[PDB]
């Protein structure tokens, strides 16, 4: 999804419903592979 | 008549569909349709 081949428009954003599947933050919030990332009402840290 | 297949051919279980929340699909394998004479000798037993 981060790296997919194109993505939709702003105005035209797209939806995705993620579900039945495990969710592994480590490799994502730790990586320090993206110039920003904040959370809001919940660091991010708990949301693991 | 030859070639005897006994697959699937025809889908008529659901018109059509437009949102999906869930899906799971198994591995692949092959179960034999072919007709059988004489008793019944399986039987499938499901709680749901």
């Amino acid at each position: 999804v981060f790296n997919a081949t194109r993505f939709a428009s702003v105005y035209a954003w797209n939806r995705k419903r993620i579900s039945n599947c495990v969710a592994d933050y480590s490799v994502l919030y730790n990586s320090a592979s993206f110039s920003t990332f904040k959370c809001y009402g919940v660091s991010p840290t708990k949301l693991n | 008549k030859n070639n005897k297949s006994w697959m699937e051919s025809e889908f008529r279980v659901y018109s059509s569909a437009n949102n999906c929340t869930f899906e799971y699909v198994s591995q692949p394998f092959l179960m034999d349709l072919e007709g059988k004479q004489g008793n019944f000798k399986n039987l499938r037993e499901f709680v749901f």
